């Protein structure tokens, strides 16, 4: 490609502890690219923080950010470094690291971005849900009690590709994370096979089959 | 501000006085960069470096050429400013960014005092030229022997 | 420093019109050797990098297609698609860049419009496992809806709450654009064993009549 | 198709005080060569990207080159101040140019010293952009009335630079061009 | 990828002029200058001069201000080299180079040379005109030792110009030949021999043939080899 | 403008080996101004070094210059065996002046020259002019002495001598030294003498006769 630039990974740390990211690029002409970085609250718009030049370090920052992060470039592996010396609560979003040749010129090229959130570990608790009565019911698997974002969820492991739905979680007032899926069948199918609830978490490394039938 | 710098033209220290007793600065720097001290040395005013000194200005103040206020005081042929200057703690061995020397000034035009006050602190003598030339030679250059031979006879 | 907005900060018309947006700053954009306007015109997927559309506010990157336009002057412009597709729902942005700092507006959604359809109104309650753990938790399903406003609202013995109730709401669906909506209750056994009869309301503008469904705990 | 390469590629650079400038036009300028030569350690470029400007094209693509110390190579810069900036060059500011620089310590730089690149440091006024005087007129530093000699009273306002091969990274001479394409208001310019 | 082309050889009287003409392809012509370098039979290079691209401004050695004109044509991409009042010393051959040793266009000191070359041109003048040659055997004599091998030689005199065909056996022999170079004398003639060494074998039992063939002059002639 | 001369003239190495050529001027010239350029025999020549240091397109990682101040020197490090060619330098930085060239040829043992001696026939005693031959093979290097002696006397003006360019199969040499005359001095003389004369040739070998045999 013209430009192709690569981040740092997930980033999970108690707040008050430093941080350090890095944006790295790789191709031809980069010795013209300014690099800047964008943050995504989530659910909201964006917001600057800071551009850098990598060969020289010329730096410019946003009037209100000033002095609460650092910016570092190392043009030997022509690369360029986000440290956070403080964590607080409002460091839990997205971030990008934004190419642009020249200053008043766009930014084009774009990372993958990176995740930062500050929580407690936990496992997780899967529990099942069923209707009862008539059409189509709408059976539910729910997860309560989990860290962190995001989940993978199946019905039959995997057997069916079909009328899913998933839910975002949201943060509640405990201070941890929460989903229910529910998938709708017509009750002429409710009992013939068995339906299992694939539940698969890789940050906690958990595989967890659940069988879920009707109540009556 | 910048007044007191005309103001060290006329010689007025009561108005130097009202200034710096309002919170003027000690250090100023005017348009062409230049300090009060180098004015107050050219014109001799030696009541005004005295109260100056008082409040410990920049006894080693230099400017873009590297000057400093003993060199130009010695060439005017001033007593007393050279002498307080010294005793306040000025060097002696101080040269621009040409080389040139304190001794080069005193030997300019025959002022006598100059010498020996600076034999007594420990007057330099490798002072170096263009062509590396001392003080022996300029001393003796500007037709006057004998300020020549009190070096050569402290050396 | 430059302050923008953007309007409308919804939007949601059918597939196979026009699609306009205004973003209006403050200071002129308009450079002094260069006549040529300082906006950008960005384009984000959900749970994709911002990719860029517009450099220069008016001409066209390489590689996307042809049905974008923009225009505008001063210090306000607009951003107008024509025939928008089903593939070209985003969140979209304005930025420009006269001088140091750039800030972009707060964002607007695009939305396919469509015609009203008749929804679905679920409502679970939970089982023994769950009042084992400790807690009662109690979740109202409103499924395959449009528009995206309806108020869905809880009842306890004929008694209202506050702070109690979590909503949370699916993006678009792939299929025919319907939604879905959960509204979970969450208390303690204590009190779930002091309480008996729950009810869920259902209001929407497609709907005659709000939907009620009520029941006494264990039946 | 037009002269890029002879006010780069050459071998002669006239010191700052003095420094050339070089009008380029009439032709199609192929900036590909500019981008990837490896060599260029500060291609830093303001005001106007590089890489889709192919679509735009006007007149004046005034090229000034010159030699200047490696370390104020960053001193170089629209509205940046200091040492050189304030007294030989002086980029004006809502600037559109575009800088180029890089090192050349393995031909321009002897054994012994090469004493032929001379600069300015003192002004009594400051410099209007995109304007170069010399004048090697001698200062009256006192009071003294000086006629041709040189002395405690008589100052010459060009110094003499340095250069060695042993000497520091950041002091090994840097060679510098500078491109600044404005236009004007008249149509039926002429392209490039 | 890019090509040169030059005019063919020329022999030439005293006291006229030569024109030779160079055609460059594989670039826009515009852009680089022209250089012409002559070159002494056996001795070293000489600057002939630069000629630039647009402005017409060229630049001649210290020695050819007045005998040598050289003019460049863009549309066709050709450039000629006239020389004129030409002596006798002025046998060599001459080759056009692309030049990055000067600007095309401003006319400054860079760093590079002549990076690309033609096949040569050749030119010769003398006080003869063309004039066939006569050829003569050299045939060893019966003396030779049997342990070893003996030398049979042809003598070319009196050809003009260069160059001369020369064969043994009509081509079959092609191993153990020695053509060499021209050699010049007072009366400013050209004489040649060539040697072939063979065993005592067919010395008494086979009959060796040398055949000349003059291009220029179109002659053929050819002689046999007798022991004697 | 400025004198240029190498030196040696010839440098013949053995195969495989580094060679490190140079040139050296009168004045002083920066490193900036002078180029490297090759003459392969029987060819057109080429470039091989501009600015002193690096090489032009498509030139391989053997060829290496360097210098500065007044002497430059070229290194090959390693020897193919098509890299056997003149080698020139030329300043540009005030006007321009080639150097003087280089010959580098195989370094090999020592060589025994074999020389033969003919004389012409009558037919051409029918015309106006005479002609004798001598030739010498397989010797190294090419310098060696031929002389003549018509009754053993001393004669200058009348002979001339060639040698071919190195052989590209056995790396040899071949000379030959012709002597014109007139036909009338030539009947006046019976008795022909060619002497040669070789470093490699422990013996001053003379080939002497006369026409009658
Ligand atoms: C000043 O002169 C030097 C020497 O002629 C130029 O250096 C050469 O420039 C050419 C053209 O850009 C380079 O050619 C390129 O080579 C690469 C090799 O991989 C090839 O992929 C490209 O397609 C192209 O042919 C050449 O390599 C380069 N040589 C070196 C040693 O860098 C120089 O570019 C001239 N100045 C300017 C500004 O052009």
């Amino acid at each position: 490609t013209q430009m192709q630039l690569v981040q740092s990974g997930t980033e999970v740390k108690k707040p008050g502890e430093s941080l350090k990211i890095s944006c790295k690029g790789s191709g031809y002409g980069f010795i013209t690219y300014w690099i800047g970085w964008v943050r995504q609250m989530p659910g909201k718009g964006l917001e600057w923080m800071g551009i850098i030049y990598p060969g020289d370090s010329e730096t410019r920052y946003s009037p209100s950010f000033q002095g609460q992060v650092t910016i570092s470039a190392d043009k030997s592996i022509n690369t360029a470094y986000l440290q956070w010396s403080s964590l607080k609560a409002s460091d839990t979003a997205i971030y990008y690291c934004a190419g642009g040749s020249g200053i008043s010129t766009p930014m084009d090229v774009w990372g993958q971005g990176t995740t930062v959130t500050v929580a407690s570990t936990k496992g997780p608790s899967v529990f099942p849900l069923a209707p009862s009565s008539g059409g189509t019911a709408a059976l539910g698997c729910l997860v309560k009690d989990y860290f962190p974002e995001p989940v993978t969820v199946s019905w039959n492991s995997g057997a069916l590709t079909s009328g899913v739905h998933t839910f975002p979680a949201v943060l509640q007032s405990s201070g941890l994370y929460s989903l229910s899926s529910v998938v709708t069948v017509p009750s002429s199918s409710l009992g013939t096979q068995t339906y299992i609830c694939n539940v698969n978490h890789k940050p906690s490394n958990t595989k967890v089959d659940k069988k879920v039938e009707p109540k009556s | 501000g910048k007044k007191l710098l005309e103001a060290a033209r006329a010689g007025q220290d009561d108005e130097v006085r009202i200034l710096m007793a309002n919170g003027a600065d000690v250090n100023a720097l005017d348009l062409f960069g230049v300090t009060p001290l180098h004015l107050a040395a050219e014109r001799g005013h030696l009541e005004i470096v005295e109260v100056l000194l008082k409040n410990g200005a920049d006894v080693n103040a230099g400017d873009a050429f590297g000057r400093t206020p003993l060199h130009l005081a010695a060439l005017g042929g001033h007593l007393e400013i050279v002498e307080v200057l010294l005793k306040n703690g000025a060097d002696v061995n101080a040269c621009d960014l040409y080389g040139v020397t304190p001794l080069h000034l005193a030997a300019g035009l025959g002022h006598l005092e100059i010498v020996e006050v600076l034999l007594k602190n420990g007057a330099d003598v490798n002072a170096q030229d263009k062509f590396g030339k001392t003080a022996f030679d300029i001393s003796i250059d500007n037709g006057n022997e004998d300020l020549a031979e009190i070096l050569q006879s402290s050396s | 420093d430059i302050q923008l907005t953007q309007s409308p900060d919804s939007l949601a018309v059918s597939l196979g019109e026009r699609a306009t947006i205004n973003c209006k700053s403050s200071q002129s954009v308009l450079y002094s050797s260069i006549n040529k306007n300082y906006l950008a015109w960005y384009q984000q997927k959900p749970g994709q990098p911002p990719k860029l559309l517009i450099y220069w506010a008016s001409t066209r990157e390489s590689g996307v297609p042809d049905r974008f336009s923009g225009s505008g002057s001063g210090t306000d412009f607009t951003l107008t698609i024509s025939s928008l597709q089903a593939e070209d729902v985003a969140v979209y942005y304005c930025q420009q860049y006269y001088s140091t700092p750039y800030t972009f507006g707060q964002g607007t959604k695009v939305e396919i419009k469509r015609t009203v359809a008749a929804p679905s109104v679920f409502i679970f309650p939970p089982s023994d496992e769950q009042l084992k753990s400790g807690t009662a938790s109690v979740v109202c399903l409103l499924n395959n809806f449009y528009p995206r406003e309806a108020k869905v609202q809880w009842k306890v013995d004929n008694a209202l709450q506050s702070g109690n109730s979590q909503e949370s709401v699916t993006e678009q669906d792939s299929k025919d654009s319907t939604y879905s909506l959960s509204s979970t209750l969450t208390l303690s056994k204590a009190d779930y064993e002091k309480h008996k009869v729950y009810a869920c309301e259902v209001t929407h503008q497609g709907l005659s009549s709000p939907v009620t469904k009520s029941f006494n705990r264990g039946e | 198709l037009c002269p890029f390469g002879e006010v780069f590629n050459a071998t002669r650079f006239a010191s700052v005080y003095a420094w050339n400038r070089k009008r380029i036009s009439n032709c199609v300028a192929d900036y590909s060569v500019l981008y990837n030569s490896a060599s260029f350690s500060t291609f830093k470029c303001y005001g106007v990207s590089p890489t889709k400007l192919n679509d735009l094209c006007f007149t004046n693509v005034y090229a000034d080159s010159f030699v200047i110390r490696g370390d104020e190579v960053r001193q170089i810069a629209p509205g940046q101040t200091g040492k050189i900036a304030d007294y030989n060059y002086k980029l004006p500011d809502d600037f559109t140019g575009c800088v180029i620089a890089w090192n050349s310590n393995n031909l321009d730089s002897k054994v012994g010293g090469n004493y032929n690149y001379l600069y300015r440091l003192f002004r009594k006024s400051n410099l209007k952009p995109f304007e170069r005087d010399i004048s090697t007129e001698i200062y009256q530093a006192g009071s003294t009335p000086c006629n041709g000699v040189e002395g405690f009273n008589c100052y010459f306002p060009l110094q003499s630079y340095g250069f060695q091969p042993t000497n520091g990274v950041g002091y090994q001479p840097y060679r510098v061009v500078v491109l600044s394409f404005e236009l004007l208001h008249a149509p039926a310019t002429v392209c490039g | 990828q890019v090509q040169l082309v030059q005019s063919g050889a020329e022999v030439k009287k005293p006291g006229a002029s030569v024109k030779v003409s160079c055609k460059a392809s594989g670039y826009p012509f515009t852009s680089y200058g022209i250089s012409w370098v002559r070159q002494a039979p056996g001795q070293g290079l000489e600057w002939m001069g630069w000629i630039s691209t647009y402005n017409g401004n060229t630049n001649y050695a210290q020695k050819f201000q007045g005998r040598v004109t050289m003019t460049t044509d863009t549309s066709t991409t050709t450039g000629y080299m006239e020389l004129r009042r030409l002596r006798s010393d002025d046998t060599a051959v001459y080759y056009c180079a692309r030049d990055y040793t000067r600007g095309a266009w401003f006319g400054e000191s860079l760093i590079g040379g002549f990076d690309n070359w033609g096949q040569g041109t050749l030119v010769t003048v003398s006080s003869a005109s063309t004039k066939g040659p006569s050829v003569f055997p050299l045939a060893p004599s019966s003396k030779s030792t049997s342990g070893g091998t003996a030398a049979l030689g042809c003598l070319v005199k009196d050809y003009f110009p260069e160059p001369v065909t020369v064969s043994w056996n009509s081509g079959a022999l092609t191993s153990g030949v020695h053509t060499f170079p021209a050699v010049l004398q007072s009366s400013g003639l050209y004489s040649l021999s060539s040697v072939v060494t063979v065993p005592s074998s067919s010395l008494g039992t086979q009959t060796y043939i040398c055949n000349v063939n003059h291009k220029p002059s179109n002659t053929k002639v050819d002689k046999k080899v007798e022991p004697k």
